[PDB]
């Protein structure tokens, strides 16, 4: 990454705080409500036709738990993701074939989650480094597409 | 929102494209499978081989929905609508794939019409595609 | 397209901001900065150092304007006329810096209207700074 | 910049067909005119006020061929466009506070130049080389914004 070791830090210690749990469940849930188009990929899911039926659907909070504990183990090859990420990276072209768009939205819905959760917290400087950091791992996602 | 100018020049440029719309069709799609791989997502049950039969069909359905929005140019909301609903409830296209496509629309026409392909008309023909697409992601949300 | 439901969700959210839309507009935009630096590019004549009253200001102008934008939620191209004006033709900002902007809003609701922003008030509020992103970049060309 | 040799000898090969002076002014001319916000950074300029006011005007052509010129140059160092661009990027930035996204739409609006130009000889795949290559280039530019 180009992340300062101060931003490297800043990143490192609000995730310590984090509840991959919820926050998982969280994020996917606003995406398939906010983006609804990214529902196209979760019909064996269920009933997603409420906010209410999105965020309660056990399968979609499983998901975002599955999601989460990927992304949150790139955490720890920050300076590597593109190597972190490469199985996962040709599974999500090859076999699942997701555009690479959905990882950025869902970036941005990861911030507005965070912010959610730390108020105070989630500072200016602190989300620019998560910023950095989504960027980064949406990129790495994308790299084996072809 | 589009001008007299406008609509005349896209009627103009597209006039010249006639029967060879289904052709360029096939051929802006091409385009974007190899500038564009991530567009290809969209298409896995697709033969995306060179001169596939699948792309050519696909070429002149898209054509064919260009050819209506030009022939309805003061009311593509109501004559794209089906397919409005179709790209919104179905397909469920992100939206940033839109402009990749006008962008390799463009590039095809360029390559075809060159005495049409005038400052004036590729403005023309730019605000005309980027109308398309938002008619077509209207519906999204 | 802004629903009923929507609308109600935005003017709800908005409601509770009351008095602090000023320091919101203010904070969206240090975080704009801090997080998309090629944001800067439009304000050379700023002091965009932490704290600076142009900032305060200018938080303070787009917030306002917002304000405006929900009051007028109905009615918005014509209460948005002179700003759609304005960036257009005088200030030409890249339309794709509003999208910036407007998640840079969406994180600075959400850190400080915890309760309020519920999922469908997210989807919602979206949906708003989208139609108003629209809105001010519809006479571009 | 993942240029194949196939895809670099095809640049290099079209390339060498250009007119430098003439497509550089085709290329700042319709950007102009295509997206007129654009025009912003170009009062100075004069009247660019219809498409033969811009494509005309004597400042738009020696701008449009200025910019080209250190285009190609970039086309020889393929390898390092950052370097090569290093001291362009701090320029757009600090001095002229050029938004990069001018950058990219410049490229598209080059892509569609060479279309006009080449006609057939465009391929679909010499397309896709060119589209890394203005990509790479936008993204040499921006390298050093802050
Ligand atoms: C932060 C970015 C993401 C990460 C780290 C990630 C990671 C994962 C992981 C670890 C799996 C497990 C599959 C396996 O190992 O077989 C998975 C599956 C999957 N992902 Fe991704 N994912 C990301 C983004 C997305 C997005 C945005 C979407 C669509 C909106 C998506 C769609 C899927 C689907 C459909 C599956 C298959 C689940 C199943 O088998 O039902 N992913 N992802
Ligand atoms: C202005 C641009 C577009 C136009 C005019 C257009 C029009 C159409 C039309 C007429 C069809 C066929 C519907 C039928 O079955 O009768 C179609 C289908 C489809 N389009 Fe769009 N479309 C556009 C943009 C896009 C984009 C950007 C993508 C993705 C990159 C896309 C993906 C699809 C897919 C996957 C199908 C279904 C194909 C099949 O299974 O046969 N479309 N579109
Ligand atoms: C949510 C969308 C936006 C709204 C409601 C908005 C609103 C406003 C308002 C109310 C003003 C002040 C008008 C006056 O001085 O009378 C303004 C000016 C300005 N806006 Fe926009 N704006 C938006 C998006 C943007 C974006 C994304 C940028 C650039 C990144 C931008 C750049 C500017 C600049 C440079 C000025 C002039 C600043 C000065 O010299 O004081 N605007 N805008
Ligand atoms: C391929 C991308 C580009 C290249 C290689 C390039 C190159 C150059 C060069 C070599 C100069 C002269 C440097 C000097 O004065 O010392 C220049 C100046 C300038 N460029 Fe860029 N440029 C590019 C894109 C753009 C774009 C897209 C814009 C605006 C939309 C732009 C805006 C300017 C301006 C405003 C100047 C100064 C003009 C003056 O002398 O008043 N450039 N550029």
């Amino acid at each position: 990454m180009h992340l300062t070791p101060e931003e490297k830090s800043a990143v490192t210690a609000l995730w310590g705080k984090v509840n991959v749990d919820e926050v998982g469940g969280e994020a996917l849930g606003r995406l398939l409500v906010v983006y609804p188009w990214t529902q196209r990929f979760f019909e064996s899911f269920g009933d997603l036709s409420t906010p209410d039926a999105v965020m309660g659907n056990p399968k979609v909070k499983a998901h975002g738990k599955k999601v989460l504990g990927a992304f949150s183990d790139g955490l720890a090859h920050l300076d590597n993701l593109k190597g972190t990420f490469a199985t996962l990276s040709e599974l999500h072209c090859d076999k699942l074939h997701v555009d690479p768009e959905n990882f950025r939205l869902l970036g941005a819905v990861l911030v507005c989650v965070l912010a959610h959760h730390f108020g105070k917290e989630f500072t200016p400087p602190v989300q620019a480094a998560y910023q950095k950091v989504v960027a980064g791992v949406a990129n790495a996602l994308a790299h084996k597409y072809h | 929102v589009l001008s007299p100018a406008d609509k005349t020049n896209v009627k103009a440029a597209w006039g010249k494209v006639g029967a060879h719309a289904g052709e360029y069709g096939a051929e802006a799609l091409e385009r974007m499978f190899l500038s564009f791989p991530t567009t290809k997502t969209y298409f896995p049950h697709f033969d995306l081989s060179h001169g596939s039969a699948q792309v050519k069909g696909h070429g002149k359905k898209v054509a064919d929905a260009l050819t209506n929005a030009v022939a309805h140019v003061d009311d593509m909301p109501n004559a794209l609508s089906a397919l409005s609903d179709l790209h919104a409830h179905k397909l469920r296209v992100d939206p940033v794939n839109f402009k990749l496509l006008s962008h390799c629309l463009l590039v095809t026409l360029a390559a075809h019409l060159p005495a049409e392909f005038t400052p004036a008309v590729h403005a023309s023909l730019d605000k005309f595609l980027a109308s398309v697409s938002t008619v077509l992601t209207s519906k999204y949300r």
